[PDB]
């Protein structure tokens, strides 16, 4: 899981919860 | 910066009911299948060939992302949380990367072992396990180890603050080091759909489609060969005439002489008559090639022929070999029932004929294969075994395709719809953990399903299975 900007929180929070993939 | 979103991200809790009990069937059923599988492979010295020695490449490969893959995004989803320390936050996607490499390579390396199996003449045919097949195996593991790296580089743990809460969180990081990385980290999923993906679908769609051509070639050689024989030595047809093969007429002189020189010419060596099987196989793939064009500049035949699938072809080429072009097209009705696909009319009209008079067993056949459009008639061990073959290859590619398509368009849709400006975007965030969830799932049945689709196909694995389970 990735996103493009530390920034982004929700995007990391997302990847926080998100599959191993 | 992007705004915060006005509503949550979460997963909600039926689903993750749902969702565990598939995870722990797929776990279960896909280490019972992959372990009996290659406890199959390996206890029965007749089960030790190219292609099984694949499978066990591919059930291995099954066993490893099943184990790295399933256990690991359970937790993630009961425990939304992450307490294994950052080496196994770079070790576990590294692993099943590598996994999914040697499931595809794997599966690559079946399609165009089972198309050699068919196409080559000079395989020898028996139990052995060929040398190359080895180091095949060994580069297959290799290679996805290394294809795999990326991940083991990128993967990290980070910390943020999420409105008040402290979260450490395993990720491929945004801001990686490195210019390669950086670029990694932005095309990874449109790399993981084409190497992992269309890449493997389109190798075996190929090597599938070669093979299947061929088998047609195959089976109009054993229905030729059942219904006129395989000569390798010169002998004279009903006629008189010196023939050799699969009713290839040499000369119409009554010479033995002259019919040894015209063998001579075609094979293009001193034959003294005799020929191999390959010899004959070759000849007779050129009487077919000149009948279909002799068939396609009759205009009475080439519209049946035209219209036909390629079974029934075979069946009308046959017709042409026993009685020449201009015989078959005496057959006007039942050539005009055929052009309108009444199977079962034309049928019973072609078995009023002279035709099947003089020869009754053979034009049973011929009509059977017209009735059906299967090979049914020609049913030898040779046909079943190639059936089998060919419905292997379908079935575990088509399953391939099918579990593996959910986990990409997952990806790929984050990738074309997430706006990170968007304050409504967390509504997307939610349903594409869901899909998420759903692709690892259907990942992992893959590698649960080609032990299955084995049993099923194949009568050897069918029966292996059932010794290793069922008693
Ligand atoms: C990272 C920098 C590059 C280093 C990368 C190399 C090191 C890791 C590769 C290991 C695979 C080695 C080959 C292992 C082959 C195992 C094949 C196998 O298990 O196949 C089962 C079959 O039954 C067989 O007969
Ligand atoms: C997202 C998609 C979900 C579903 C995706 C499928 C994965 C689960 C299927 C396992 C069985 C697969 C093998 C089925 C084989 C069919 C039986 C068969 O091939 O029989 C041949 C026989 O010799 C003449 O028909
Ligand atoms: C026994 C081997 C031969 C038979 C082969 C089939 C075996 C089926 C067994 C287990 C799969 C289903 C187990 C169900 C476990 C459910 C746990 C669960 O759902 O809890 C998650 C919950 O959502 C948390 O919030
Ligand atoms: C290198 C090889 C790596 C091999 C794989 C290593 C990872 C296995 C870790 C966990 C599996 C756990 C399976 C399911 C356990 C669920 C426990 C759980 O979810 O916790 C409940 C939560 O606290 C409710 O609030
Ligand atoms: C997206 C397209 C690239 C994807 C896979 C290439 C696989 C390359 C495998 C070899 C490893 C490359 C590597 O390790 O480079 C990292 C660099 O050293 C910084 O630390
Ligand atoms: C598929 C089954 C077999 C799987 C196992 C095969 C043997 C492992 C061999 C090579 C792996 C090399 C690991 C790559 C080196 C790690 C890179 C790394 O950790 O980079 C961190 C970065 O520098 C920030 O500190
Ligand atoms: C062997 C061929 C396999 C992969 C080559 C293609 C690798 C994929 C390259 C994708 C490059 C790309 O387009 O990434 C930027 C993207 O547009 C940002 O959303
Ligand atoms: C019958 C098999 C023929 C041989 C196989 C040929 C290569 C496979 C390529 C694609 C298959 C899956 C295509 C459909 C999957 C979705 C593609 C997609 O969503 O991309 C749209 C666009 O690129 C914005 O993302
Ligand atoms: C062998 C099949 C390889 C590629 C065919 C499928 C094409 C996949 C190409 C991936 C790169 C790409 O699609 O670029 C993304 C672009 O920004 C918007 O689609
Ligand atoms: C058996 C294999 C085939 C199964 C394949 C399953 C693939 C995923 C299913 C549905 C996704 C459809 C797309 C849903 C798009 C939702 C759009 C949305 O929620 O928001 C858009 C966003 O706001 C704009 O920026
Ligand atoms: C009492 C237990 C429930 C009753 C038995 C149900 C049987 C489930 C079978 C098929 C359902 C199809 C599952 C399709 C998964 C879609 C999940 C989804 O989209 O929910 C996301 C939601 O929007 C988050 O915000
Ligand atoms: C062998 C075959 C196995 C078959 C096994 C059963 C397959 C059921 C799968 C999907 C149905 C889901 C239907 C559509 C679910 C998504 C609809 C949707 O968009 O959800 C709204 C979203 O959650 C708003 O927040």
């Amino acid at each position: 899981c990735t996103c493009f900007t530390y920034k982004d929180k929700e995007c990391v929070y997302y990847c926080h919860l998100d599959i191993i993939w | 910066s992007p705004p915060p979103c006005q509503g949550p991200i979460e997963i909600k809790e039926t689903f993750k009911y749902i969702n565990t009990v598939v995870s722990c069937l797929v776990f279960v059923l896909g280490i019972i299948g992959n372990s009996t599988l290659l406890y199959i492979i390996y206890k029965n010295k007749c089960m030790r060939n190219g292609p099984n020695i694949l499978i066990a490449s591919l059930a291995l490969g099954d066993l490893l992302h099943i184990v790295i893959a399933i256990p690991i995004n359970v937790y993630k989803l009961l425990a939304e949380d992450w307490p294994f320390g950052a080496e196994m936050c770079k070790l576990v996607p590294f692993i099943q990367k590598a996994s999914v490499g040697i499931t595809v390579l794997s599966l690559c390396a079946l399609s165009i072992d089972r198309y050699r199996a068919v196409a080559s003449w000079s395989r020898i045919k028996g139990i052995g396990v060929p040398k190359w097949t080895a180091v095949e195996i060994v580069l297959i593991w290799v290679v996805s180890v290394v294809l795999a790296v990326p991940e083991a580089i990128g993967f990290d743990i980070i910390t943020m603050d999420y409105k008040g809460s402290y979260l450490r969180i395993c990720l491929l990081h945004p801001v990686q080091k490195t210019a390669f990385m950086q670029f990694y980290a932005t095309a990874k999923d449109w790399w993981l759909f084409s190497f992992y993906f269309c890449l493997p679908l389109a190798i075996t769609a190929f090597f599938y489609t070669l093979m299947t051509c061929e088998m047609l070639r195959k089976n109009i050689f054993e229905m030729l060969r059942i219904d006129e024989g395989l000569r390798l030595k010169i002998y004279k047809d009903t006629e008189g005439y010196y023939t050799i093969g699969i009713g290839h007429l040499l000369t119409k002189s009554p010479s033995l002489n002259a019919a040894k020189s015209e063998l001579d010419k075609a094979i293009g060596r001193n034959t003294n008559g005799v020929i191999t099987k390959d010899e004959a196989e070759k000849l007779f793939n050129q009487d077919v090639d000149a009948a279909v064009r002799g068939i396609l500049r009759n205009a009475k035949l080439k519209p049946v022929y035209d219209s036909l699938d390629a079974v029934r072809r075979a069946a009308l080429i046959n017709m042409v070999f026993q009685m020449g072009e201009t015989g078959v097209a005496g057959f006007t009705n039942s050539l005009r029932m055929l052009q309108q696909k009444r199977w079962d009319e034309a049928a019973v009209n072609l078995a009023k004929s002279r035709w099947y008079n003089q020869t009754p067993n053979r034009a049973k056949r011929v009509i059977t294969t017209f009735r059906t459009g299967t090979w049914d008639a020609y049913l030898n061990d040779h046909l079943k075994q190639r059936r089998e073959v060919a419905k292997t290859v379908f079935c575990l590619v088509l399953v391939f395709a099918l579990c593996w398509l959910p986990l990409h368009l997952a990806r790929i849709l984050k990738l074309t719809l997430y706006n990170q400006n968007d304050p409504n975007r967390c509504e997307l965030l939610s349903f594409l953990l869901v899909l998420d969830y759903i692709g690892i799932n259907m990942a992992s049945l893959n590698s649960c399903a080609n032990p299955i689709a084995l049993y099923l196909v194949s009568k050897r694995f069918k029966n292996a299975f059932k010794s290793a389970l069922c008693c």
